[PDB]
This record gives structure tokens, C-alpha cells and sequence, in this order.
RNA sequence: CGGCCUCCGAACGGUAAGAGCCUAGCAUGUAGAACUG
RNA sequence: GUGCUCGCUUCGGCAGCACAUAUACUAAAAUUGGAACGAUACAGAGAAGAUUAGCAUGGCCCCUGCGCAAGGAUGACACGCAAAUUCGUGAAGCGUU
């Protein structure tokens, strides 16, 4: 059975650590599934239109 | 106080030529001469 | 990682919300109206 | 945090432990970022310790956030990993390591706080090699202070209050002297770990014979509290046995096997440690 | 000590702040140092406020060391407070000071032109420094939260670092045309070249934008 | 019986940008530390 | 240690009662590692022929500034440009003869 005590923070103490670190953004999420209607390829005519 | 940095267009002073000409907001002057602190420091170190 | 920098604009200001009173148009009268 | 993670040695002896907490106290030399710092009074006149790694930096490899050794066995992490045959891909370079730490904390946030993440469970077959290299009693020399450099030159004029053990300083020619904390955490060329490798390599294990048709195995040091069915139940479902000679005129045994690899399993696992009813048998391949 | 620690932690060895709180360079400074060594209204407003208090403390030190006088001390204090304009040079960092400076002149006028009502002469022997003291104390009431905020931010940026990462800067007066075009040509690229295509391949948006800029030049040239 | 008396100054925009190079500082002050029949 | 025991009990002690209750990044160190925009030198300045004003976009680049303002050579870097694409190469697959 343990006693935790909170150690004083000194008031006149500047920040301690270099916060501004840049890295790329972490990998997103598990991609959703593309629940699309059947897609139609266009005629070459349409394509030229 | 001592007003420390005189305004010595250094392009002019070293190379006799300022690209700004008449409008150089500094002093066109090629005069080498012991400064306001050079002499103080050398003498006291002496 | 919460910084201690700060801003002139984030000083406390306009700290009470003006609630729409009885005469102006409270959601009650909107509950009623025809 | 709720509290630290460290072994019993680092953890203490008195029933009532006293440790002070500072939130965002300093930087885990692993996660590189601010952590909480809990500082524990180790022992009477014994150096106060403090938490020295991020709790996630800890749950990563499952080691001691102060004592730095594993929490199950308590040998160098290089050792314990290899004793599980474990091969971690933790990245090293600055940007690579920061990206790794960030996604690591993201992935550990989805945990329940009970056990380390990942292969740390799918390598939980703690091999008798690790069990045997594991220390037995609390090597509580850890909480003795440094070499009071004053008291090494003479100078420690504070009386007995030399902040450090006023003994003879170790000759740093010893490989057991300068092990960079980051390297010890990365499992990077720990000379103490190589010493544990040499020790667990020279430590006695059962020997293999030459010809495959020597399938008779002599177990030396039997005694007359043993049965043939008990020698069997020692070496019976570990394969199939073909025969057994329990030499009572010499207090030994001999298992002729039906599977060579089964014989190997039983005997090599049994070397000097097959302790049924307390008798130190010796597993070898007979003549 | 504080201000010197600030300089020398910023690694500005070529500047030195002396004991009347003037900042003076010990070399000729190149550009990179001319620039790295610039300071702003926070640093300089503390510097000059400290200089005011140091002048006050040191008049008192002269008196207690015994060189001067009670009357000479009072007159010197009156001076200091009326003449803050030409002793310190704070107005250059908070030009809203001239509120105060005009107030101390006006007091200076009132007090003196009632003080010499009789035989008394119009010379230095007047130290009655209650008024200007009040004035600069109220100035300080006001300036302490401001300087606390500015100096907290200076120190924070000194120890953490400046956050060039998530700045999100306003659109002011010089980015009004540039911004109108960022958003016009974004809107175009949303609008059709990706929501009324069926140019399946790779919708040549980079070229419909070239039309758009030539359509504008042709409108402008008629 | 008449009185009417603004102001006030500093900074940026102006004397390149660089990699290397080398050495003070400045920070650290820690963690650990071995074994048998 | 301070007092009081109607304590022995002399004014020596012994004793009892009370009261009084847990400091501390233990270190004067010894370490150990990076920058000083300074020298050194190399270097060596956007667009279109020349000479030049800028304001932006992008981001594991920053610096000065209290700053969501402004400045730092338009602060620097951004430079192959891929790109399909025009004809053919082929392979896979379905259908006719
Ligand atoms: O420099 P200031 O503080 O503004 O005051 C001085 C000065 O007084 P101090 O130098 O001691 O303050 C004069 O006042 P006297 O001492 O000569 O009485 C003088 O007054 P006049 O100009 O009316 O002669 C005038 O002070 P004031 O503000 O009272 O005028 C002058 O400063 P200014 O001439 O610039 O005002
Ligand atoms: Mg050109
Ligand atoms: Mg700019
Ligand atoms: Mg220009
Ligand atoms: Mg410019
Ligand atoms: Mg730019
Ligand atoms: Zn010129």
C-alpha cells in the first residue's frame, strides 16, 4: 500500500520541452468498401464528345 | 550611452561602389580608422 | 502536449450568452404560433 | 499512469512504499516525449529511484520501467527475446522512430492495460533456458550509491554522508561497465547480455550420441523410491518407450525408446531436472 | 541577470548589456547577426522600465552612501519623474506613454507656477515628487499584465519553439487578390472538371484552367 | 465685465544567402553491475 | 532535552508519567554528450534580352517578432515532365468463322 505525493511545480520555471516536432500524418483508417452501382464504360463516340 | 555602429555603406567602403548611389541611407566612406571601441580595448589590454 | 503560448484575442470576453427573452421570440412562442 | 512497472528488486522491501508523483516530469529516452515520473524510496540509506521510461515504451517490450530487465524472467532483453527466439522490428532513425512511437501509442490506446502488446504473448513459451538463467533472490545491491569521486580521491569531507559508496572504483576495462541505456533497451550489443549468452551456453545440458540406433538412455541416480511405471510416466506420453531397465544394483535406469525425437524430448528436457519425488536423475543415451 | 541570461542563451555573444541597461555591440555585426540579434517591444520595454527603477534606486543609494542630501535627493527624484522622456526612451516602445508624459508636464507647470508665488526662485530647488510618482505608478498598474503576457510568450517561444506548423493566417489586405484566385480556381476544379466530367482519362483539368486564364485575359483586352 | 492658445517618436522595409570546417560553451549529472555443487 | 512525580529520595543517580515524531532531484562531484551564424575558406542571388517590384501555393526547412500583424533575396527550397500518347508489341480472357 503506497503513498503518492504530487511534487511541487516551481512557478518561475520556463517550459521544459521542445514541443514543435513535425512528422508526416499517421496512416488513416481501414478503408471503407466502395458500394457502388455497376459503372459503365463510355462509347468512344461519347469519349470524343 | 555610446551610439555604437556608425553607418558605413560597406559595399562602398570596401569596393568603392554602392549599388544605390545617391540613395544609400548610409555613409559613403572608404576611410579605415580605429573605431570608438577598438582603441579602448587595445589600450586597456596594453 | 499543451503549449503555454497564448493570444491577445483569446483573452476572456463576452462570457455570458444573451438568451432570447420572452418578448423577442422565445422558442416557446415559436411552439405556439400560427 | 496508475503506478510504475518494475521488478521486485527495483520495487522495494518495506511493506509501506513511499513514492512521489510529478505529472509530465521528464522525457522517456524511448518514446522521447514527456512522461509521468514516480519516485520511490528504495531502501534504508538506499538510492531513491524514479520511473525511467514511458509506460507505453514499457508495454512495448514488457520490461521494467526502472529495473530495465524483463518482468517475467529478469534477464537482459536481448537474452529474453532470444530465449523466446523473438525478433522485434522496432525502428531506429529519428523520423522513423517518431512515426513508429506515434502509431504505437495509437495502437496501444486500444488496449486494456493488462499485458504487453503483440508478439509478447505469442512468444510466451518461457523456455527452461530463460527459467534457468532467471535470478532467484532480490539482488538488492542495485540501490547502493555510486563511487563518491571525492571519496575515490580522498575528498569526501562530509563524514559518513558520502552521497556514494566510498569503495574502490571499478576498472572500466570491464565490459560490464559502460552499457548505454538506449542500447540496453534496444538490445544493442549489451556486454552483460553476451555474458548471459556465454553462461547459458556453458551451463550444463544433456549430450547427444553418435549412432541413431543407440536408443537406450541411461538415467543415473535413481534410488529405491522409484517404480518402473514411474520411470514410464516420466517418459511415456513424451513419445513411446520400447523398454526400461531400472538398475537397482547401481541406482540408475535405461529407457529404450520407440521414437528417437521423443527420447530427445524427454531426456533433454529432463537433464538433471526431471524431479519426480525429489531425486536428481541424469538423462543420457546409454551404451 | 535575467536579461543577460536571455541574450547569452540566445547565443548572442557579440552583444552586451551594460549596467545602466544600454545594449551595445562589441563587434561590427554582419547581416545574419544584425538580424538574429533584433529585439522587440517586450525586451525593450522591460529594459527601459528597469532603467527607470535603477535610476530611482541609485539616487537613493547616493543619498544613503551620504554624498548628497535630503533636499538634493527630493529634487533629483522630482527631476527623474518629470523628465522620464529624455532619460529612458520608453516612448519608442510604447508610444502611448505620451499620455503620461503630457500629464507630468502639466503637473510640472501647475506645481512650479504656484510654488514660486513669492521670493522663491525659478531654479532647481523644487522637489515635490508626489504627483509624477502617482502618474508613473498608475502607468505601471496598467503595463504589468501586458508585459506579463508578452514576456510569457517570449519565454515560451524561447523554450518550446515557434509553431510554424498550424499557423492559419488571416487574409489581410495584401493577400486579397491572391486569395481570390486561390479560391476561384479551386472552385472551378471542384465545379466541373471533376463533377461534370466523363472525360474518363485524366480530365485535363490542368488545361481547362489554362482556358480560364486566357478567357480572362481576353475579356480584359476586349 | 470679460476669459478660448492642435502638435512632439521608434522599429521593419537598407548594405545577400548559403554547405563545410573547427573548437568553448551548453546541456547530462542518470540506469544498471556477474553466482554453485 | 523540559517539567512533575508527595518515586526512590538525596539534592548523585536511577526510574515513571507526560511532552517533543520521519529531512532530503542525498553529491562540494565525476561523468557524459551538441551546438557559437565565429573564424576559415568555398560558395554566390526568381520570371522574360537587360535592370528590377512583389503577393501567394506545398512542407520531416526555419529565423526575428507579444503577435492570428510584419519582416528575413518575392526568406529558402520547390526543377524531368510525366505523360499519356500517338502508332504499332505482346500476353490474358470472352465470342464468330
Ligand atoms: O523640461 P520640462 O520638464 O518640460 O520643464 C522645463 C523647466 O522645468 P524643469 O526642466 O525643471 O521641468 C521650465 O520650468 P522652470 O523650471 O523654468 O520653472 C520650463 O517652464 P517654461 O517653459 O514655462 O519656462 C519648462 O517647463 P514647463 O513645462 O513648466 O514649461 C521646461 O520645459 P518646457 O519649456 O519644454 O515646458
Ligand atoms: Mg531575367
Ligand atoms: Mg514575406
Ligand atoms: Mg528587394
Ligand atoms: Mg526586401
Ligand atoms: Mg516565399
Ligand atoms: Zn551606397
Amino acid at each position: 500500500v503506497i503513498r503518492m505525493v504530487e511534487m511541487q511545480k516551481d512557478p518561475m520555471e520556463p517550459p521544459r520541452f521542445k514541443i514543435n516536432k513535425k512528422i508526416p500524418r499517421g496512416p488513416p483508417s481501414p478503408p471503407a468498401p466502395v458500394m457502388h452501382s455497376p459503372s459503365r464504360k463510355m462509347t468512344v463516340k461519347e469519349q470524343q464528345e | 550611452r555610446w551610439d555604437y555602429q556608425p553607418d558605413i555603406c560597406k559595399d562602398y567602403k570596401e569596393t568603392g561602389f554602392c549599388g544605390f548611389g545617391d540613395s544609400c541611407k548610409f555613409l559613403h566612406d572608404r576611410s579605415d580608422y580605429k573605431h570608438g571601441w577598438q582603441i579602448e580595448r587595445e589600450l586597456d589590454e596594453g | 502536449q499543451l503549449s503555454k503560448q497564448y493570444s491577445s484575442r483569446d483573452l476572456p470576453s463576452h462570457t455570458k450568452i444573451k438568451y432570447r427573452q420572452t418578448t423577442q421570440d422565445a422558442p416557446e412562442e415559436v411552439r405556439n404560433r400560427d | 499512469a496508475d503506478f510504475p512497472i518494475l521488478c521486485q528488486t527495483c520495487l522495494g522491501e518495506n511493506p509501506y512504499i513511499r513514492m512521489t508523483k510529478e505529472k509530465y516530469g521528464k522525457e522517456c529516452k524511448i518514446c522521447a516525449r514527456p512522461f509521468t515520473v514516480f519516485r520511490w524510496c528504495p531502501g534504508v540509506r538506499m538510492r531513491f529511484k524514479k520511473t525511467e521510461v514511458c509506460q507505453t515504451c514499457s508495454k512495448l517490450k514488457n520490461v521494467c520501467q526502472t529495473c530495465l530487465l524483463d518482468l517475467e524472467y529478469g534477464l537482459p532483453i536481448q537474452v529474453r527475446d532470444a530465449g523466446l527466439s523473438f525478433k522485434d522490428d522496432m525502428p531506429k532513425s529519428d523520423v522513423n522512430k517518431e512515426y513508429y512511437t506515434q502509431n504505437m501509442e495509437r495502437e496501444i490506446s486500444n488496449s486494456d492495460g493488462t499485458r504487453p502488446v503483440g508478439m509478447l504473448g505469442k512468444a510466451t513459451s518461457t523456455s527452461d533456458m530463460l527459467l534457468k538463467l532467471a535470478r532467484t533472490t532480490p539482488y538488492y545491491k542495485r540501490n547502493r550509491p555510486h563511487i563518491c569521486s571525492f571519496w575515490v580521491k580522498g575528498e569526501c569531507k562530509r563524514g559518513e554522508e558520502c552521497p556514494y559508496r566510498h569503495e574502490k572504483p571499478t576498472d572500466p576495462d570491464d565490459p560490464l561497465a559502460d552499457q548505454n541505456i538506449k542500447d540496453r533497451y534496444y538490445g544493442i550489443n549489451d556486454p552483460v547480455a553476451d555474458k548471459l549468452l556465454k553462461r547459458a551456453s556453458t551451463m550444463p545440458r544433456l549430450d547427444p550420441p553418435e549412432d541413431k540406433t543407440i536408443t537406450t538412455l541411461y538415467v543415473g541416480g535413481l534410488g529405491d523410491t522409484i517404480t518402473e511405471t514411474d520411470l514410464r510416466n516420466h517418459f511415456y506420453q513424451f513419445g513411446e518407450i520400447r523398454t526400461i531397465t531400472v538398475v537397482q544394483r547401481q541406482q540408475c535406469a535405461f529407457i529404450q525408446f520407440a521414437t528417437r525425437q521423443a527420447a530427445e524430448v524427454a531426456a533433454e528436457k529432463s537433464f538433471n531436472k526431471l524431479i519426480v519425488n525429489g531425486r536428481r536423475l541424469n538423462v543420457k543415451w546409454g551404451r | 541577470n535575467m536579461l543577460n541570461l536571455l541574450i547569452h542563451r540566445k547565443n548572442l555573444n557579440y552583444l552586451h548589456l551594460d549596467y545602466n541597461f544600454n545594449l551595445k555591440p562589441v563587434k561590427t555585426l554582419t547581416t545574419k547577426e544584425r538580424k538574429k540579434s533584433r529585439f522587440g517591444n517586450a525586451f525593450h520595454l522591460c529594459r527601459e522600465v528597469l532603467r527607470l527603477t535603477k535610476l530611482v534606486v541609485d539616487s537613493h543609494v547616493q543619498y544613503r552612501l551620504g554624498n548628497v542630501d535630503a533636499f538634493q535627493l527630493a529634487d533629483g527624484l522630482q527631476y527623474i519623474f518629470a523628465h522620464v522622456g529624455q532619460l529612458t526612451g520608453m516612448y519608442r516602445y510604447k508610444y502611448k506613454l505620451m499620455r503620461q508624459i503630457r500629464m507630468c508636464k502639466d503637473l510640472k507647470h501647475l506645481i512650479y507656477y504656484r510654488f514660486n508665488t513669492g521670493p522663491v526662485g525659478k531654479g532647481p530647488g523644487c522637489g515635490f515628487w508626489a504627483a509624477g510618482w502617482r502618474v508613473w505608478l498608475f502607468f505601471m498598474r496598467g503595463i504589468t499584465p501586458l508585459l506579463e503576457r508578452w514576456l510569457g510568450n517570449l519565454l515560451a517561444r524561447q523554450f518550446e519553439g515557434r509553431h510554424s506548423k498550424g499557423v492559419a493566417k488571416t487574409v489581410t489586405k495584401q493577400r486579397v487578390e491572391s486569395h481570390f484566385d486561390l479560391e476561384l480556381r479551386a472552385a472551378v476544379m471542384h465545379d466541373i472538371l471533376d463533377m461534370m466530367p466523363e472525360g474518363i482519362k485524366q480530365n485535363k483539368a490542368r488545361t481547362i484552367l489554362q482556358h480560364l486564364s486566357e478567357a480572362w485575359r481576353c475579356w480584359k483586352a476586349n
